[PDB]
């Protein structure tokens, strides 16, 4: 097979270097052994039969932040990854990942919950259990379907596959049988009344998920040509139109200091709608009209002119008014920023409250009280995760001694650059000393009581033992958590075992031999 | 007329009245009537006295008592129309007939 | 000769002496010219400092960048760049059965334009401006000749704020 | 086919509880399950989106940032001077000290990069005058004035690149 | 009883508001009563011009809360005080009950933990005790 | 809030009865 | 008249052979429905003419 | 609450903290919006809050960085320890599905107990390889360069976020200025047919005036290389070494770093340190530390007592530099970094 490995890798680059327009980001390991290289598309005639099996390049309007992550996902995601792209991926590693998926999917079915409930903590609607959902079952039982939508130059992970299962984010069907429908608008699921309401022809259609469904004459006549015949559909009774389009609102989220809601029920010009165009009952249309006629008078909302997004900004304290400017939101899949208004930025107030710690020692934290790296902490620290700080404090104190042994004047710098927690108002005289005093340092180990010296020492002694118990491999992971003062990884514990290694590996590799996995272990 | 009075003309225009700003510098044909009629719709013509008629001798004002009964009558005239707007549509969808544009 | 020169006094230390006056909102030939110079001032300071924020933290840079955006973006509308010019206004009365039009030129002058003043020139009956089956169209003709004179009172960069009062 | 026994034996027919139909008694069950588990391990982090006929439903798991620095005040406290010509007064306060201290700082950075590398600055120029003026004298301090006093057009023809 | 007060306030530094509150807060206590909080809603652009005490136009305004428990015969003199003041322009009173409910509290309780705030104001033993009393 | 919806707890999740299915598959 | 009658005999026989090797009934009914779309555009161009 | 006591002693911070008008750019945005509200214009008022044209430029800078920060993390997570635990779980699913298929599940509890016992024999046995001075040092020399490369990318990612849009707008003045310099250098040297001329003017003017940096998206049209046609009739065995190709597709090993050596890393900071500080000594940048930087130095002090070869002593002298560097590298927003450590 060693000969075959070369026959693959030699022909592999032939496939890449012909098909990758971006090889430099793929394999930047060598730059001078080749020019800067790209690949270029060219117009072509098409056979009237063979191209039927092709698919479209796009079905949607794509923004710039997606295009980069899509081309990056197309080519470079796997080339830089450890496991490698799905193309040249071995059967064994694909098979290993496939077990861990199955081990996770059944835990979700073991709950009996639904799709939307797991994701959402205040769901509007609730769909199916997952024992009945065909898609989730189709993914669980067939491994190849997991790989179809995953692009060839992409990595084969667990998280990406479970996304499809717990959310069917698939778009239209880009067969050459489907009809490209233009108007596809997607409103939020709180503007809806009954789900049985008639189908908005202007808005998004369920038929686009499969071209075989939108392969009817009406769809082809719509996009490809103009109409000549007016075809009449049965209308609805004035009662049935309303009954479908009834909305219901919390009575407590009616107050005049929330314009995100109240402006939904006024025209563009600034005139109140009827209940019908508002999709409401009688009393809920009263309780809003009072608030408009009152909010008009507190000048949040206009009397007669056009509604403005500044008016649509609901009222609240300075923080939620200020933070929402300061709050820049970033995907963790993709480093780009969401522009304001382009995303629902989320916060459970009740959960943050209940997520706090019911156990707290304010005295134990008086040492680290003035010390803070971040602006403020929304966390109420435990006893354990407090010890981590006092050891961080001890550490920075040790290096001051390390530098002072080499001659550095420690007191000289701490007068110029140390930043107090309490900063007065900024003026022309205060801003230069304080902008130099940005840094936050611990106190001297010398100017202390023994118990204050003991805790910083004992705290350092605890975590020094844990990292000895923790293996060496996951050096960085401790350093990620060491900043944010998370102590879970630091909490490791291995238990005793009387079994010999030969009995172990002979037993484990036997097990794995059944599922495949001819490759034994080596420890 | 003065530059100081200019700002007082614009500030008064925003708050008390309607306001746009065109980006391309010119005025698309029929841009006015659409933007006017949007207000003619938002305001109910069917409750404002001016928007029923143009000729002043129709805009002459009766007693309130003589006017309330007129509202009952015209309201009933609409309900007869609103039903036949539903009837003829209902029938045509049953006969399945079609109107050619050409 | 900054090559041979060591520390020296800057020519721009004079500015502390003169009482700087706040600039009015109507001047924008001048506002733009700050930006053309100051964008060069920062360009080198960034390309050298490699866009690093630690050099921007000090207040006066940040104070300055916020001032570019104001003196750079026109304080008069986008459509003008030089200097304020008093945009023109057009105002139609509609509750007048007769058609009307009032102008507020860029200068102090005002027009009172009606169907009658046209039809006063032509010695026609008192009744036609109501029906205006001609007066509607003679007005449309009057507007064309009204611009052929190419009056100065409108302005170089001609502007307008069209308005309609009644219904 | 498609059928097993263990699903039948592990099954146990029972009677319906309140959970199956009644929301409040059901939602009390759901919260007791979500406490132990964390969705982000199963799905990473993403725009948690689900789409009905034409209706979406979102609860993304993002990373929030709040960048703050004391110099960002710009001395812009609200003091009735939001608009009117009283506004531009609020800008021209530090418009003198802010300019001057800036021009101080290019001359620091420019000079430090010129002082530290005068030699290459002297050497790289002379190599170019030779190709233009081969086998002749090269007065640095005199010819260096021709590196500057030239216009943008003439500077290109001799030196091959443009700056001012 | 408990009445919520709201004011249009000409936006100024923290001193002008503290002067405004310290004037109003004594006008109440001079008569009898309490004061439950002093907070701030937000500065925004106003849809319509306003005349202040300076016979001056404004388009930016600051809203304020002054919650107090006091006579119904006392509210009217308090409205005049704000409307008579230099910082305040308009005023109006309300009556409420959502105060000391859940959502009106937890937002107010996690207020300390905002990153925008400083840290010396964050007293963490406060919230710990505030929780254990606010539990069913 | 921009998206408000009232919890209609009187509504019941599971239908206690059967119905002719609306959108079947095949013809069984 | 003569082109399409000569084309359909070609355009189908090029497909029936392609349906032969396949044994699934999903692809078969999608290629046909894709063939119609690609053939209906031919008529959309004709009505654009006079 | 206010007594008669605290009427005059009201702290303004309780009403209005200093941090907003000092440590935040909020009141700035109001001043522009209202300044224009009187002028009448309303479109620009939105843009001060949204700032689309500036952020889109910023993402073009952020994404290629963040595209790279990921791939390092996965190698930091692809160690031997995590790979074991991925396979710890794979064994469990294979036990049960055998006990299921074999209909022998009552025996499972006695077997699953044996399973966890075995791995604890392996986990301790994994240390006994990494307890050696030999294997220990070899891991750090690669594991840390990957880390050091990451943290400096993280700085670039964090510096670019802090940059306000005012700064970003100025580049979009430069780009407008730099083009016209490139134009004047060059310029000195039926109804449907009208419609077409508008497009080609729009297309060419836009692509140059486009307000976003070149990326993987745009720049591919410039190079006239045509990688396919370049290779037609070539045996790549002769051009490219047979050893490079094999280690390239060894995806478990990362390659294409900027700094593959200690000495290259030290050149980076020196070019940096001169701009920042007039003195590269006594800087406040040095005081920073971690627990992890300092604990492992003590281990370096214990090994350096033990017997070693010359190269192993040279690796200590390489590693002990990287230790001190990392603690000095300023960091930012670990809360935003925790999740990224988990997701990828």
């Amino acid at each position: 097979t060693s000969e075959q490995l070369r026959i693959k890798n030699l022909n592999a680059l032939k496939h890449e270097l012909k098909n990758n327009p971006l090889f430099d980001r793929a394999f930047p390991e060598y730059k001078g052994k080749k020019p800067e290289t790209t690949v270029v598309k060219k117009q072509e005639e098409l056979d009237f039969i063979r191209s039927l099996g092709l698919k479209e390049r796009i079905n949607k309007n794509i923004s710039l932040e997606e295009a980069e992550h899509q081309n990056f996902k197309q080519f470079v995601e796997g080339f830089r990854s450890p496991s490698g792209p799905l193309k040249y991926m071995d059967h064994e590693e694909k098979q290993k990942i496939n077990f861990l998926i199955d081990q996770k999917l059944e835990e979700l079915e073991a709950t009996g919950l639904t799709r939307e409930e797991i994701l959402y903590d205040n769901p509007t609607h609730t769909g199916l259990p997952l024992n009945q959902d065909p898609f989730f079952q189709y993914i669980k039982n067939n491994y190849t379907a997991r790989e179809v939508l995953l692009k060839p130059g992409e990595e084969y992970t667990v998280q990406k596959i479970i996304d499809l299962a717990l959310r069917q984010d698939i778009g239209a069907d880009p067969s050459q049988s489907a009809a490209k429908l233009k108007n596809q608008k997607v409103y939020h699921a709180s503007k809806m009344g009954l789900p049985s309401s008639r189908k908005n022809p202007n808005a998004f259609d369920n038929t686009s998920y499969l071209g075989a469904t939108s392969s009817t004459s009406e769809h082809y006549i719509k996009e490809l040509v103009r109409p000549d015949r007016k075809n009449h559909e049965i209308p609805l009774t004035k009662a049935q139109t309303r009954k479908q389009s009834i909305r219901k609102i919390n009575y407590f989220d009616i107050h005049w200091r929330n314009t995100e809601l109240i402006t939904q029920f006024v025209n563009n010009s600034g005139c109140i709608k009827n209940k019908i165009q508002n999709r409401l009952t009688r009393p809920q249309q009263k309780k809003i009209a009072r608030t408009i006629r009152l909010s008009r008078e507190m000048l949040l909302m206009p009397f007669r002119g056009y509604i403005k997004p500044s008016d649509k900004k609901s009222l609240t304290t300075l923080q939620e008014d200020v933070e929402n400017t300061v709050r820049t939101a970033i995907n963790i899949e993709t480093g780009h920023i969401y522009i304001k208004g382009s995303v629902n930025e989320y916060r459970n107030v009740t959960k943050e409250f209940e997520n706090l710690n019911d156990n707290f020692d304010a005295k134990r934290a008086e040492q680290s009280k003035d010390y803070v790296i971040d602006g403020n902490s929304q966390k109420l620290e435990t006893t354990e995760e407090l010890t981590l700080l006092e050891a961080r404090m001890h550490s920075a104190q040790l290096k001051e001694k390390q530098l002072k042994d080499l001659g550095v004047d420690t007191q000289a710098i701490r007068e110029k650059y140390q930043a107090s927690p309490k900063n007065p108002q900024l003026t022309i005289d205060n801003i230069l000393s304080i902008q130099t005093k940005q840094y936050i340092y611990p106190p001297e180990f010398e100017q202390l009581d023994k118990k204050n010296q003991d805790q910083f020492k004992e705290s350092f002694s605890k975590f020094q033992e844990k990292i000895n118990q923790v293996p060496v491999d996951k050096f960085a992971s401790l350093l990620v958590h060491e900043k944010a003062t998370d102590a879970t990884e630091f909490s490791n514990k291995i238990q005793e075992s009387d079994i010999s290694l030969q009995e172990s590996l002979e037993y484990v590799n036997q097990i794995r031999s059944r599922g495949g996995l001819s490759t034994p272990l080596k420890i | 007329m003065n530059p100081i009075q200019f700002s007082q003309f614009v500030v008064n225009s925003i708050t008390k009245h309607y306001f746009k700003e065109v980006a391309q510098g010119a005025l698309r044909p029929g841009q006015v009537r659409r933007e006017v009629k949007s207000v003619y719709k938002d305001y109910n013509p069917l409750k404002i006295h001016i928007f029923k008629y143009k000729h002043p001798r129709m805009l002459e004002i009766p007693m309130p008592g003589h006017q309330r009964r007129a509202e009952r009558v015209e309201a009933q005239r609409r309900r007869n129309r609103e039903q036949i707007n539903f009837f003829c549509r209902y029938v045509l969808a049953k006969q399945g007939k079609t109107i050619p544009y050409n | 000769f900054f090559y041979e020169g060591y520390v020296w006094n800057h020519s721009l230390n004079i500015i502390h002496d003169i009482q700087l006056n706040y600039l009015d909102k109507n001047s924008n030939a001048i506002a733009i010219k700050y930006a053309k110079t100051l964008n060069i001032m920062s360009s080198l300071y960034r390309n050298l400092t490699f866009k690093k924020f630690d050099f921007i933290k000090i207040w006066y840079w940040y104070y300055l960048y916020y001032i570019k955006n104001i003196y750079f973006k026109n304080l008069i509308n986008k459509n003008n760049n030089y200097v304020f010019e008093k945009p023109n206004i057009f105002v139609f009365n509609i509750k007048s059965k007769q058609i009307r039009l009032a102008v507020l030129t860029s200068k102090n002058y005002v027009y009172n334009l009606t169907v009658g003043k046209i039809l006063s020139s032509l010695n026609i009956k008192e009744k036609s401006k109501k029906k205006s089956n001609k007066g509607e169209r003679l007005f449309s003709e009057y507007l064309e000749n009204f611009f052929k004179n190419k009056n100065i009172r409108f302005g170089t960069k001609k502007l307008a704020i069209i308005k309609l009062k009644y219904f | 086919s498609s059928i097993d026994i263990r699903k039948v034996l592990n099954n146990k027919y029972r009677d319906s509880e309140s959970s199956d139909f009644y929301k409040k008694n059901r939602e009390q069950l759901v919260s007791r399950i979500k406490q132990d588990m964390d969705v982000d391990s199963y799905t990473g982090a993403t725009t948690r989106r689900t789409q009905f006929q034409q209706y979406y439903q979102d609860q993304p798991s993002l990373g929030f940032v709040y960048p703050m620095n004391p110099g960002r005040g710009a001395f812009m406290e609200p003091d009735c001077r939001f608009t009117g010509n009283d506004f531009m007064e609020k800008i021209n306060t530090h418009f003198a000290t802010a300019i001057t201290s800036s021009y101080q700082d290019l001359d620091k950075v420019v000079k430090i990069q010129v002082n530290d590398s005068k030699k290459n600055i002297e050497q790289n120029l002379e190599k170019l005058f030779r190709e233009k003026n081969p086998n002749k004298e090269f007065n640095f301090d005199k010819e260096y004035a021709r590196y500057l006093k030239l216009d943008s057009k003439k500077f290109k023809k001799e030196y091959g690149y443009e700056t001012d | 009883p408990l009445y919520e007060l709201i004011v249009l306030a000409r936006a100024n530094t923290a001193k002008a508001t503290t002067s405004l509150v310290s004037s109003v807060a004594q006008s109440i206590l001079e008569k009898g009563g309490n004061v439950r909080n002093t907070t701030i809603l937000g500065d925004r652009i106003l849809n319509r011009t306003v005349k202040g005490n300076d016979d001056k136009k404004h388009l930016v305004g600051r809203y304020v809360q002054i919650l107090y428990d006091g006579n119904p015969q006392m509210m009217g003199q308090i409205e005049k005080a704000a409307r008579e003041s230099n910082e305040g322009i308009r005023a109006k009173t309300f009556k409420i009950k959502d105060f000391y409910s859940d959502a009106q509290l937890f937002r107010r309780a996690l207020k300390q933990t905002s990153p925008v705030y400083p840290s010396y104001l964050n007293d963490k033993s406060y919230l710990h005790q505030l929780k254990q009393i606010a539990k069913k | 809030v921009r998206n408000s919806k009232a919890a209609q707890h009187q509504i019941r999740s599971r239908n206690f009865f059967e119905v002719d299915p609306i959108f079947p598959d095949g013809k069984d | 008249q003569i082109l399409p009658q000569m084309e359909q005999s070609i355009e189908i026989s090029m497909l029936q052979k392609q349906f032969q090797e396949i044994k699934s009934e999903e692809l078969k009914q999608d290629l046909i429905r894709a063939y119609t779309r690609r053939r209906i555009k031919d008529l959309a161009n004709q009505f654009s003419k006079l | 609450w206010i007594n008669q006591q605290n009427v005059n002693n009201i702290n303004p911070d309780s009403i209005m903290p200093a941090t907003i008008y000092d440590e935040t750019d909020y009141y700035l945005k109001l001043h522009e919006q209202a300044f224009l509200f009187e002028q009448g214009r309303l479109e620009e008022m939105e843009k001060v809050s949204l700032e689309t044209e500036e952020i889109q430029y910023k993402n073009s800078v952020l994404m290629p960085i963040y595209q790279d920060v990921i791939s390092m993390i996965k190698h930091l997570k692809s160690t031997e320890s995590f790979k074991l635990e991925k396979e710890f779980q794979a064994a469990k699913r294979i036990l049960i599905e055998d006990c299921r298929n074999m209909q022998i599940e009552d025996q499972l509890e006695e077997k699953m107990a044996k399973l966890e016992k075995a791995f604890n024999t392996l986990r301790k046995a994994q240390k006994e390889k990494f307890d050696q001075p030999e294997n220990q040092l070899e891991f750090l020399h690669e594991h840390l360069l990957i880390l050091y490369n990451m943290l400096r990318k993280w700085g670039e990612y964090t510096n670019m976020l802090k940059i306000p849009a005012t700064v970003v707008r100025d580049i979009l003045h430069e780009r407008q200025v730099m083009l016209e310099k490139k134009k004047l250098i060059r310029k000195q040297n039926a109804i449907e047919n009208l419609m077409l001329q508008f497009e080609k003017k729009a297309e060419e003017e836009l692509n140059a005036e486009f307000h976003i940096e070149k990326n993987s998206l745009y720049g591919n049209d410039k190079n006239a290389v045509d990688s396919r046609d370049f290779y037609k009739g070539i045996d790549l065995e002769n051009v490219f070494p047979r050893a490079l190709i094999d280690n390239s597709f060894d995806f478990t090993k990362l390659s294409g770093l900027p700094f593959q050596n200690v000495k290259e890393a030290l050149r980076n900071e020196e070019k940096i340190e001169l701009l920042r500080g007039e003195d590269p000594n006594n800087s406040p940048r040095k005081f920073e530390t971690a627990l992890i930087v300092e604990v492992f130095k003590l281990k370096s002090q214990q090994l350096r007592a033990a017997s070693l070869t010359r190269a192993q002593q040279q690796k200590l002298n390489d590693i002990d530099t990287l230790l001190d560097l990392i603690g000095e590298i300023k960091v930012e927003e670990p809360t935003f970094l925790l999740k990224i450590w988990k997701n990828f």
